[PDB]
């Protein structure tokens, strides 16, 4: 398909959608649409609390889309790779 | 003319020079003759941004017969009555017009505007006497009197109303603005809100931030005592970013900023505002103020 | 054929500007008066250069089909363009008094 | 003919080419941070300047004459009826603006009489 | 009226105006709109300022293709500024999109600059202003003249253009004359086209009557009469006329004569006088 | 050494051819 | 791996591009847009994320550096900035251009378009705006690189990188 482009880096986008697709799968994600972390761990940069909040029509597909996307690593971290795995939805992080 | 001189300030306006450090408002309580019934009405509301060109031949005193005027036009577009006040105490200087409300009421308010001016000068240098500059416009209610008071406001004073819109810099420097406020009681926890570019609705991450947290962290990169610089708001974005990035190895500087709420206001990229606290209110309009400026000009 | 010689010529600039790296390899006033200079060796260069190669192609053709049609054609469509041309000089020559007594009226 | 001729030449050429990358590719490449990128750059300029302006100052048959000087014709034939049509769009462009210039002149007329007798009768009632 | 606060008001009206419509496109209702406004500023005899902070807003975002026609219209009613404000906010995306875009666009812009001088010799009727806008011009001249392989369709325009610059002492009475680049001199002289060769005799012609009505000048002008006489009385672009002639008499200059060569006739009687008969 | 095709073999094929680190955070937090 | 223009050879009538940035898809659909018709020289086009570019043995002559940056992202500035230090100081006399996308809505402009202007006049190198986004703006960006690439690969006779630059320098 229009050979005289060249894509380079292409390792990388065959390794992020290869990665996607073995955390994801081929069928389609449960629908879920609100999620919520409750997260005290410390700076390392007296601990800090954060508290995140997901929204989304559609979750784990837009998440799924991040890594292809490129605004995630190729590994997403396991506190969103295990929403259907660890069948937990709201978390508390400590350091 | 003014308007020579002010094609020449206009073609002076490139984006060359540096954005200038502001001085990080302080606790002061309301003036004298602001009424604190009048403003706590208007605190605690939502509120829809509006630009305005200068008004054309503007008096304070004949406002029974605007009153009048805009119920002719509305029950011409058709148990409802247009009230208007005059408010004191909310100019930035002497120099910027007195500010005034209209409201709506149906014989219990339902739609209310508010036309104003703080700190604002600059198109006050540049305009003659005949004109009242309030660029300001705060509304909030329903959306067909919205466009109604629009339309008759365009007949009458040949002007226009522009959604005012924010972006992401403008925000972010807010946000960094109230998070320097000192506020005696932390009644609000800070939060942003993102929104992923997509053609399909996508998550939308809110992060939120305890206070104390914040205004430690601040502090930490707060360098200049009592101004904030561009260096000190990128830094906080930067330790913000590093922090999601280290919990979550998600670049979350590739999204677009839409929301940013602190203990003090709250506002959002489409032009909404929220106002809680009235120790720093006077000064939320000047810097919203000059964004009025800046789209006029 | 053309492709042969539009690959001479661009190994050609190529090798010039290779050339010119490695001698550069050893203000804005001097840089301003550098590329007026170049400019205008430049300009001169060419200038020689098409004037005696299309010089050598007008004696080429003064030794010397579609011939009748192209020309033929080029003497119609030069009475045409100093046809056009005579008509937009006095239609500006009526612009200019026309506007100027405009000016001077307004 | 000339062909193989070119054809040797572009062969010299292509040696030249090689040995010049050959004997520029024995230099440290470069290395340049945001501070001093612009002095260097304006120096690494200047330089390529001079050595262009002093490489410029240093510096067939007939068959290949005709066909090209066939190609040119070929051209010029093919390619001025758009200058031919724009020039008559300009001229029924310009017809149409001299109309409306003596529109808007006899206008401004009666205009100028009209405000010059109501001066002079304003000047007179007074 | 010549009023005040009228002329703020107007320009507040038609500057939020054409913002508004600017981002609802983003177009057959703003094109009309935009037709409009030059039809007005075609009377007036003087440019806007709402349209022309506009333009200078929009310029470095324009492609160049949303509403070309509607664009280059505007740059011609522009007031008249020195040439030391304009270039650094509106000349450089001019050229930026000058050497890279269509060579119809080249034509286009060119144009569009020289109904800009039209209108500011008009409205003055200083001149360093005027004189750097013409080095600027010319030198985007030569510039395009030599990236588009030396294309006649763009010599068209750079000689019609330099011809309505020709006549500004006869024209608006100032003592100012600017010589086009030698680089253009030599490509259309000794060119290819007949018509062009006709419209360089009739450009030296209006030179020399300019010259004749009032240094270095003076000097350039008589190296290229000796150029071009010397390159005249053959030339190439005249052998179709000689086929002709073989298809047809030691005095053959009349049949050229009656073929349309009139600005010939003029060049050739008027300005060389070294042989004033025919 | 993919043999350098000699300019010569280049550009008659061009002529011819114009027809057609996941233990790392499980271990922090 | 610091690249450097002067490393190899080129084909016979052979250009090549190189578009570096973040957002794939748009970077493909540029690409597309550069492809939609080939002059008569022949057009290589490669897309990377970062730099340094990922070796190899078997690159051909990079004649163009384009550098496409999104005002709706810090990140892909500093993407870009990052980027920045794996390439020689040639490259920046007229081999590189930056292309900024989305500059038009200023509602949707993150970063403010003054720090992308300073950017690209302290290191003396074209800037150019375009929306990747309307089919239109690719287009005729399209044909702006295909041909700002005929000029630099020194394919037509008489100017250089360097020449484009003076002409598409900026005042100020």
């Amino acid at each position: 398909m229009d050979s005289r482009i060249i894509h380079e880096n292409i390792v990388e986008k065959e390794r992020v959608q290869r990665i996607t697709q073995e955390t994801f799968g081929d069928y389609p994600q449960p629908q879920l649409e609100f999620a919520q972390y409750k997260l005290e761990t410390k700076f390392k940069s007296e601990p800090l609390r954060c508290l995140i909040k997901f929204s989304s029509p559609h979750l784990l597909e837009a998440l799924k889309s991040l890594a292809p996307a490129g605004i995630a690593d190729a590994p997403l971290s396991p506190l969103l790779t295990c929403i259907p795995n660890k069948r937990m939805n709201y978390f508390k992080i400590r350091d | 003319p003014l308007q020579k001189r002010l094609e020449s300030v206009r073609k002076q306006s490139s984006f060359i020079l540096t954005p200038p450090r502001r001085k990080i408002p302080q606790c002061s309580q309301l003036q004298e003759d602001v009424d604190p019934q009048k403003v706590a009405f208007l605190l605690h509301k939502q509120w829809t941004l509006y630009s305005l060109t200068p008004l054309y031949k503007f008096s304070y005193s004949n406002l029974k017969e605007y009153s009048r005027l805009l119920n002719a036009f509305i029950v011409a577009e058709k148990n409802i009555k247009v009230i208007f006040s005059t408010l004191l105490g909310m100019k930035g200087t002497q120099r910027d017009p007195e500010a005034f409300l209209v409201q709506i009421v149906s014989k219990k308010v339902l739609w209310t505007g508010w036309f104003c001016c703080v700190f604002g000068d600059s198109l006050l240098e540049t305009v003659s006497e005949d004109f009242t500059c309030l660029p300001l416009f705060l509304a909030n209610g329903a959306e067909s009197n919205t466009a109604i008071i629009g339309t008759w406001f365009q007949k009458t004073f040949d002007c226009y109303f522009s959604p005012l819109a924010i972006n992401a810099f403008n925000l972010s420097w807010m946000a960094a603005m109230w998070t320097a406020c000192k506020m005696d009681h932390y009644v609000a926890t800070t939060e942003f809100l993102w929104s992923v570019p997509c053609s399909p609705q996508s998550l939308d991450i809110s992060f939120a931030i305890h206070p104390e947290d914040a205004k430690a962290l601040w502090d930490s990169v707060h360098k200049t005592p009592g101004e904030v610089t561009q260096e000190e708001v990128d830094l906080f974005m930067d330790c913000l970013y590093s922090h999601f990035h280290r919990h979550f190895k998600i670049h979350l500087s590739a999204t677009r900023l839409v929301r940013v709420s602190t203990s003090v206001a709250s506002a959002h990229t489409d032009g909404k505002i929220k106002i809680l606290c009235h120790k720093y209110l006077i000064g939320v309009l000047a810097y919203l103020t000059e964004l009025a400026i800046f789209q006029i000009e | 054929d053309r492709m042969t010689l539009l690959l001479r010529a661009q190994t050609k600039q190529q090798l010039l500007e290779y050339k010119s790296m490695v001698d550069a390899s050893e203000i804005e006033a001097k840089i301003e008066d550098l590329e007026n200079e170049i400019e205008e060796v430049k300009v001169a260069f060419e200038i020689k250069k098409l004037a005696l190669d299309r010089m050598r192609l007008s004696t080429a053709l003064k030794k010397n089909s579609v011939l009748m049609d192209n020309m033929k054609h080029l003497l119609e469509l030069n009475k045409l363009i100093m046809k056009s041309q005579q008509e937009s000089w006095d239609l500006e020559e009526k612009l200019l008094d026309i506007r100027k007594k405009r000016l001077q009226l307004k | 003919n000339t062909e193989e001729e070119l054809i040797r030449e572009c062969e010299e050429m292509w040696k030249d080419m090689e040995e010049c990358q050959n004997k520029l590719s024995l230099i440290g490449t470069e290395t340049l941070t945001d501070s001093n990128a612009q002095l260097s750059l304006l120096i690494m300029q200047v330089k390529c300047l001079t050595a262009e302006l002093s490489q410029w100052q240093k510096k067939l048959t007939e068959d290949v004459l005709i066909t090209l000087g066939k190609e040119e014709f070929q051209k010029l034939r093919q390619d001025l009826e758009m200058v031919l049509s724009t020039k008559e769009s300009k001229n029924e462009k310009l017809k149409e603006d001299l109309e409306r210039e003596q529109r808007w002149l006899d206008e401004q007329q009666q205009i100028m009489e009209s405000l010059n007798v109501l001066h002079s009768e304003l000047k007179n009632k007074v | 009226v010549r009023d005040e606060p009228v002329l703020l008001r107007f320009y507040y009206w038609l500057s939020q105006t054409l913002q508004e419509e600017c981002i609802w496109y983003k177009g057959k209702e703003f094109t009309n709109f935009l037709d409009t406004i030059i039809r007005a500023e075609c009377f007036l005899q003087e440019g806007f300022y709402s349209c022309e902070a506009f333009l200078y807003k929009s310029l470095p975002l324009w492609d160049g293709l949303c509403c070309r026609s509607q664009f280059l219209q505007l740059v011609s009613w522009i007031p008249f500024s020195s040439f030391s404000e304009v270039k650094p906010l509106l000349f450089d995306h001019l050229a930026q999109l000058f050497f890279t875009s269509t060579i119809y666009f080249k034509c286009s812009v060119l144009q569009s600059l020289k109904e800009l001088l039209q209108n500011w010799l008009l409205w003055l009727s200083s001149m360093n202003s005027v004189s750097k806008l013409i080095h600027y011009v010319g030198w985007l001249s030569t510039t395009a003249m030599r990236l588009e392989s030396n294309n006649t369709f763009l010599l068209h325009f750079i000689l019609d253009f330099y011809e309505k610059v020709c006549d500004i002492y006869i024209n608006y009475n100032l003592p100012l004359v600017v010589l086009f680049p030698p680089g253009i001199f030599y490509s259309a002289l000794l060119s290819l086209d007949t018509s062009i060769l006709n419209q360089l005799c009739f450009i030296m012609h209006r030179y020399r009557k300019n010259l004749t009505a009032a240094s270095k000048t003076y000097q350039e002008f008589n190296h290229y009469l000796t150029s071009m006489v010397g390159c005249l009385w053959h030339h190439p672009s005249f052998l179709s006329y000689a086929v002709s002639f073989l298809l047809q008499w030691s005095w053959y200059l009349d049949y050229l004569f009656s073929q349309g060569l009139q600005g010939l006739k003029l060049f050739i009687r008027s300005s060389v006088h070294h042989s004033s008969i025919p | 050494r993919q043999a350098k095709k000699s300019f010569s073999t280049l550009f008659l094929e061009t002529v011819k051819r114009k027809s057609e680190d996941t233990k790392l955070i499980e271990d922090e937090f | 791996s610091v690249l450097r223009p002067l490393d190899k050879l080129p084909g016979l009538n052979t250009a090549t591009i190189l578009l570096v940035g973040t957002e794939d898809a748009l970077l493909q659909q540029l690409a597309d847009s550069m492809l939609k018709e080939d002059c008569a020289s022949e057009l290589k086009v490669h897309l990377a994320k970062s730099l340094p570019l990922p070796s190899s043995v078997n690159r051909p002559r990079i004649d163009l550096i384009v550098f496409v940056v999104n005002l709706h992202s810090k990140y892909s500035l500093q993407n870009t900035e990052e980027s920045l230090r794996h390439v020689d100081a040639s490259f920046f006399l007229g081999k590189v251009c930056f292309l900024a996308t989305g500059a038009g809505r200023e509602s949707h402009c993150s970063i403010h378009r003054h720090t992308v202007v300073k950017l690209a006049h302290t290191y003396q190198s074209p800037l150019l705006y375009c929306d990747l986004e309307v089919e239109g703006f690719r287009a005729t960006m399209a044909q702006r690189l295909v041909r700002v690439l005929q000029i630099c690969a020194g394919h037509v006779p008489g100017v250089s990188a360097l020449n484009l630059l003076s002409l598409l320098r900026s005042s100020e």
